[PDB]
DNA sequence: TCGTAGCTGAGGCCTCACGATGGACTTTTTGAAT
DNA sequence: ACCATCGTGAGGCCTCAGCTACGACT
């Protein structure tokens, strides 16, 4: 049952930065200067987990993934003071 | 000079809870919780800043007055209007709130309506036609007008009357009868309504505790050559010019400075400005000095404290109960915690009637010198037998000499530990009683000599076994402290840095160990127990309750 | 007595102990000493530094270290855990219950006020031009009013004649201006102490009273006394009752004074005031200029509490409180007010 | 009842950066290149909320505060791949 | 589908709560007639007038429909192939012109029995019977439940009721399927003829309906344009579903395979026409989603504006993601999942694993 | 028939429609046309571009657009929603159930293989030096083996004689080497098609077979046919049965060929192979060099399916499948195999 | 018109070390909760 | 051994625009 995740990265290589960067584009949506919001299910969260142990270099980079929760009731858990936050929504894109 | 003008929100709270009003005005004792802080925040950013002035002469203009000073000679009250909205000569009060529109008829509860009516009458007294105001809820951003009734004015004036009469009375009004109103009164932490009721002998069942709010953790500086420096709102402790650690100031609640540590004057100032108590302790933990701040707001508490202090019979009875509780806790600890391997596993019952006859003699103490004698005898037997459980018997170098109480530089490991625990608990008690307005030095049983505040010295005796003894046992049995942990000297047995580290850590955990109150039967930390016992004592001094609960387990 | 207070202006100061001596240092270069024989409270201004060893020795000698801003703003005392203070405090409490001690003490402070008032009349009577000398009948009435006080049968009587004589005094308080009425800043004899200020004269008077009471509070706490338990005023409801009792005789020499320079020297002008539905409130600039003026008042030295040693009023406060302690505990009789 | 919070900031002013920065030091602990972990109670979370609407400049900076939860069972909600995460603990500091 | 295969496989038990959705995405609709679809890495960006209109996360994508004259980067097509995401091409009106395949589907016996079915006239007859019966039974349900009269119409005229009920009776009493065409046509004629009886509680401004203008390619009516659009655009959904389960969506039993209209899915959809297409049309019209200004006139007829198409597709999507309860298995399930489950059940019935196909009558 | 396939190598190509015409553009500069009369599948190599309008018109004319990498790697077809393909597919399915259609069709493909095999014997018999001419009795035995096929009574018989004649052929397959035995790369007549390769000859043969089958799969799907439902092999279990049936006659001309250049021209050497518990597997470099060699085989043109028009084998595949369609649906009788 | 994956540049976050102007404190009331 | 917030630099994240190569593939 669907969950929302928040991911923050600090990377010390432009190569790895590129790769990680748009692989992340593969998973969520950019939200903050080095943070992506991520509304995902178990299978793809595991796929994520797999990809980023292995684009990333362990001893010396650092990334964090945070399960906020079920993503039905997220904004009770969130507060934004810059631009307003509202989470990802699953609809088909019709444009 | 019996009574000045009454502040208007004091009326607001009064109809809310007359007891609360008595507390909040006659003695004050303000406190903060979620909603109090929230309301302060919403009020300050706009209304704390001033606005337009109320013109003496008013012909035709819009007035947007903010933070107006009005007070009534004849009505007997004073106010700061939250905002004034007036067209030429027809003005209207404006109040700000913090929450939603309440789901009540008129969208406003009784009290705030009394606010509006009363300070509207204040506006009238200064030559104005108000006849109604409004409530501006900040959150939903909404104005809800209020019309000024007749009997609403009656409510206001009668409340004025009955404020004045309860103040001149000098009588603690009773708490609410098990009302949902208290559990957010933000002073239930000091009203103690369920407790005051239950002991106030109108027997009900006390409800689950309103939990901890706005409490931090203490600051212990044992490193004998540490530097304490302020940086902004953080506080950094450094030793050998290296940042050993820092503590978040808000999370801090107390500061104890062992031995020859150093404090930056600025840090002291900062602590003062957040009136965080700070204390000074000898390297061994002798309690040498602390700070005060212009006394404590309450006075009647101290007044009755002294009245107590000058009734010999009250003192006698209280000492009776104190020592009885002490030796009853010795009952409990001794039998429950006795460690024999076989045929000692049960506490020798001769001891049992021994101490039981001791409690009997204790209540049969005619004066308190006899009470000293009984105290000494019981304590002598208790320490004499004390060795009967630690590690299931004395360890290597952990032998105990019970005679070496009343003996300042300890000659024993265990005596050093015990004296340390005693004195270092004493600080806790001192802070607690200071916080509640009691003068920790004016005692009834113990007598005020240096380094040992008399009243708290009294106050701690029941807790000596549950706290100090328990900690010593925990550390010794759990292998926390061993022979190599101590340093020998002509002075005696002293503690290494690692020893002090770990001993304080264990003691702290014991403070943050939950127990169940025998009479109120709910989980509560020993530390909270300290304040609750303090305030209960206060009430008993005020006569609000028949007798002091001694907390016997 | 025991000793005298020690002040250290310097934000630079580094203080340690020389055995029996306290030593002040500027930049490792040496400034002053206390040496502990005749010492009283050690007060440290903003970011002044004193060594922990010195602090411990001070505690052992039971001396109330206290803390001021660099501006001189008080923000805390430091007290040792000794029988100095409670002894005083307990003495205070039973002797508080005793009525005619309260009577005697009160009517001393009242006559002290009022004698100071008339003395101030002849220190600053500014009815000059034709009346450099105040109306004599006023002064027969007054000296009668200290007599009226000295008979005082009971406390409520004392307060009644108090109010009478005080209104009397404020009737001619207008004459104290720098030559006439203070048009733009007029004084009311009947709107006295009405809670917000209805006249600028009342505003300045009230603010001066505020801080004067406040310094009495801090000095009172400096010694082992409780300021909120008074013998004359009513204790509860936030009022520092003992401080209020203390502050009476010195309203003239300080608060009324501070007003008199602040107005006659042009520091206080018309535009400094704001009128609001019956409230004449100052401006922050006027506030703080007036505050510097009050410090100026605090800075003058008078010499004779009981001995010639030319102290500023501020140290006279500590001396006065300590003499009160001397009175209590049955050490000296009848508490000889300072009067000039 | 105690909760844990995670805060991320993107600020476009060194002045504001300084102020926000060590005011944040007033509340939690640095964890990530622009992120602080925060174990707090209601009163001080509101104090936080108040301070940062007003050091921060709304239209144009951006900050986020994330309630992970009660902070008894946090690490079930967390995953770190760089340095290991373990949350704040309330004990008195005794050093 | 073990619980289902058991429960219909006639060893009666109670089916348990559904094993929920896993590994399913959402479709890609490209209606902007001049949009440009480009691959960047694993993301897919849609841009119009050389501006990044939007992008879709590839993994979350499940289908792609390309309306009208949109443009696809060959690379994007390749990427979709490599994640064998089906892609379809639709006329600007939504005519279903082409899609892709990939080396056939792994199963064969499914298709084999499908054809065996396809060549047993009696199986075809029975299945068509049940299909049309279910269709007109859903007309039962929609008509009476959703009828909006203001007073004395609020109840559906019961003459209609035995009318259609006798229709279902004749339907199972159809001897051959040409008679079934006749019954189908008659019932549908009455149904559309009465269709106006609920929308907005009566026809709106320019929303009048002409039931004769079915079988009429460029729609002359607003509502006919809406209905044909919904029909054809549902048809795509069915086609994808049956392709996914290995069925050849073109080899039908009842309908016959002409261009743009896959025969088997054309059959397959008939029971769902009212529950899906009709329901959506009603929802949009009554809910004020679509109004007169939303349509464009032409000699061709009534066509849709961009905003019209936007919102109509959005509503239809929501209808897909609207949960219902299966009459026989009595658990919540999306219409879209219903599509696959009905498909696989059909498969099993073709394999003979179960006695008869559940027609999903509500 | 209808038309012929169209190829566009260019990754640069931009194709649109000229009414009835398809127009190829290089850089807005114009290249080729199809013009749609004699067109077949439109195949586009990597990142070739064709306008949507052209695609729609193609769909209306029911033509199977398909997609190749720039390398030429197939990755998808595109099919219109029309009765072209199913008609063929349904015809395929009932005519699949019919037995003696399967018999006739099978024994054509078998004789086609084997005649191609002997023809290849005399195209590439490399027993020269003393035996430039192969053993005659082998060829009487063979031509007997196509006769043996033409009598074929039933399918299992057909496969039995198939295996016999194939082992026969592989007995002398060693003679096809470039002058002798291929020491280091020896061929086994009995380890045939054993699943991992036990000989390098078998490895190359198997890989060539793999891709040959695979191109038959793609060409078969190009036309409206199902490759997994065969008339001769067994359909289930992943085997493309119809593709397997198709690929028989062309094993010689293509796979056996591709091996013969790859070995006789030194592209394939000893070191290219890896031995593993009975497995002679190639190296990736050898793989892809061999792959280029296979493309080379695919690139030669033969002219006479039924008409002189000199097509590469690859277009012959489409021609062959379409002729199969011509056979099905009862349009032409008896499916005249290509044989050289 | 290959189109995209990968790499250079340039700006801007983000933090720290090391430096330098000088040394906050204002009468009282308000401030939630159901 | 007057302290502690305040202000500059210089490095290191962080992202983008703009370029250049190559062709996933069994
Ligand atoms: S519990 Fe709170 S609200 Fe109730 S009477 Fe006590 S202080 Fe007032
Ligand atoms: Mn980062
Ligand atoms: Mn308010
Ligand atoms: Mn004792
Ligand atoms: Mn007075
Ligand atoms: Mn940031
Ligand atoms: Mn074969």
């Amino acid at each position: 049952m669907e969950h929302l995740y928040i991911v923050s990265y600090d990377i010390r290589n432009q190569r790895r930065w590129r790769r990680l960067f748009k692989t992340m584009h593969g998973f969520g949506c950019w939200l903050q200067l080095s943070v992506f919001q991520c509304r995902l299910d178990r299978i793809r969260i595991i796929k994520m987990e797999a990809a980023i142990n292995e684009i990333v270099n362990h001893a010396e980079d650092h990334v964090l993934i945070l399960d906020l929760g079920p993503a039905e009731n997220v904004k009770p858990k969130v507060s934004s003071i810059g631009k307003t936050f509202d989470p990802i929504l699953r609809q088909a894109v019709i444009v | 000079g019996s009574i000045p003008l009454i502040p208007v929100r004091m009326l607001n709270e009064h109809v809310y809870c007359p007891r609360l009003a008595y507390l909040m005005w006659v003695q004050g004792e303000f406190s903060h919780n979620e909603f109090t802080v929230d309301g302060v925040i919403r009020h300050r950013r706009v209304d704390a800043g001033g606005g337009v002035l109320p013109s003496e002469t008013q012909e035709d203009s819009r007035i947007h007055a903010r933070s107006v000073s009005l007070s009534s000679e004849r009505l007997g009250i004073t106010a700061k209007i939250d905002l004034v909205e007036g067209e030429g000569a027809y003005v209207s009060p404006v109040d700000y709130k913090r929450g939603k529109r309440p789901h009540v008829a008129g969208g406003a509860y009784e009290p705030e309506r009394v606010q509006l009516c009363a300070q509207g009458l204040l506006l009238r007294e200064h030559g104005f036609a108000s006849d109604g105001g409004a409530l501006y809820f900040v959150a939903s951003r909404e104005r809800v007008p209020v019309a000024f009734d007749d009997e609403l004015i009656g409510r206001t004036l009668a409340a004025i009357d009955e404020m004045g009469r309860t103040a001149l009375s000098g009588t603690m009004p009773p708490p609410l009868e098990d009302s949902p109103k208290c559990p957010r009164c933000s002073l239930v932490g000091i009203c103690l309504p369920d407790e005051v009721r239950f002991l106030s002998h109108l027997s009900v069942e006390p409800r689950p505790i309103i939990p901890a709010d706005g409490r931090g953790l203490p600051l212990y500086v044992q490193s004998p050559k540490a530097y304490v420096r302020k940086d902004g709102d953080c506080l950094v402790i450094e030793e050998e010019r290296v940042r050993v650690a820092e503590a978040r100031l808000g999370e801090t609640s107390q500061v104890a400075l062992f031995g020859n540590a150093t404090l930056t004057t600025a840090a002291l100032h900062e602590c003062l400005r957040r009136e965080i108590p700070v204390t000074w302790l000898s390297y061994g933990g002798w309690f040498m000095g602390h700070t005060v701040s212009t006394g404590h707001r309450n006075v009647e508490t101290r007044t009755y404290q002294y009245q107590r202090s000058f009734d010999p019979e009250t003192c006698l009875n209280l000492a009776r109960r104190w020592i009885v509780a002490k030796i009853a806790n010795c009952r409990t600890l001794l039998r429950r915690n006795w460690r024999g391997e076989g045929d000692e596993a049960k506490a020798p019952p001769g001891l049992l009637m021994s101490l039981q006859d001791d409690m009997r003699h204790a209540m049969r103490a005619p004066s308190l010198e006899v009470l000293l004698g009984i105290e000494g005898a019981s304590a002598g037997r208790y320490f004499q037998h004390f060795s009967r459980m630690l590690r299931g018997g004395d360890g290597e170098g952990m032998g105990f000499d019970f005679t070496t109480r009343n003996r300042r530089p300890p000659k024993d490991p265990v005596n050093a530990l015990l004296s340390f625990a005693y004195a270092m608990l004493t600080r806790e008690w001192t802070v607690a009683l200071a916080a509640v307005g009691l003068d920790p030095y004016r005692g009834f049983y113990h007598q005020p000599r240096f380094g040992r505040p008399a009243l708290a010295l009294d106050m701690m005796e029941p807790f000596r076994p549950l706290i100090a003894d328990s900690t010593v046992l925990m550390a010794i049995n759990n292998g926390e402290i061993r022979t190599g942990d101590f340093v020998r000297s002509a002075g005696g047995c002293n503690l290494t840095d690692s020893a002090r580290k770990r001993f304080i850590a264990g003691f702290e955990r014991r403070m943050e160990q939950e127990v169940t109150h025998p009479i109120f039967k709910y989980t509560i930390s020993y530390r909270r127990l300290l304040e609750v016992q303090a305030r209960l004592l206060t009430r008993y001094l005020s006569g609000e309750i028949p007798a002091y609960p001694n907390f016997v387990t | 007595g025991r000793g005298l207070p020690l002040y250290v202006q310097s934000p630079k100061a580094y203080v340690r102990k020389d055995g029996d001596c306290l030593v002040i240092e500027e930049e490792r270069v040496r400034v002053a000493e206390a040496r502990l024989g005749e010492t009283s409270q050690v007060a440290l201004f903003g970011n002044a530094t004193l060594t922990t060893a010195a602090l411990h020795e001070c505690l052992r000698r039971e001396i109330p270290v206290t803390w001021l801003s660099y501006g001189g703003w008080f923000m805390g005392h430091t007290v040792s855990t000794g029988h100095r203070n409670v002894e005083t405090r307990t003495y205070q409490y039973q002797r508080s219950f005793d009525p005619e001690t309260c009577l005697n003490l009160a009517r001393r402070w009242i006559v002290a006020k009022i004698a100071n008032c008339r003395t101030l009349l002849r220190r600053n009577w500014r009815g000059e031009g034709d009346e450099a000398k105040a109306p004599p009948g006023l002064l027969m009435s007054l000296q009668d009013d200290m007599r009226h006080a000295m008979r005082a049968p009971s406390l409520e009587v004392l307060l009644g004649i108090e109010g009478a004589s005080a209104g009397r005094y404020f009737q001619h308080f207008s004459r104290m201006l720098r030559g006439g009425d203070g048009e733009g800043m007029g004084f009311d004899f009947t709107t006295r102490n009405r809670r917000p200020p209805k006249d600028p004269v009342n505003a300045l008077l009230s603010f001066a009273y505020a801080m004067l009471t406040r310094e009495w509070t801090v000095a009172l706490a400096a010694v082992g006394l409780d300021p909120y338990r008074g013998f004359y005023h009513q204790p509860r409801f936030g009022r520092p009752a003992l401080a209020l009792d203390m502050m009476e005789p010195f309203r003239p020499l300080i608060a009324d004074s501070t007003v008199l320079m602040a107005i006659n020297n042009g520091e206080i002008r018309t535009g400094d005031f704001v009128r609001s539905a019956g409230g004449c409130n100052l401006t922050d600039s006027a506030r703080k200029r007036f505050i510097a003026g009050f410090e100026r008042r605090m800075e003058q030295e008078v010499t004779h509490p009981i001995f010639k040693y030319t102290i500023s009023y501020r140290r006279l406060l500590e001396v006065q409180a300590r003499l009160l302690t001397r009175y209590l505990s049955g050490e000296i009789p009848a508490y000889p007010n300072f009067v000039t």
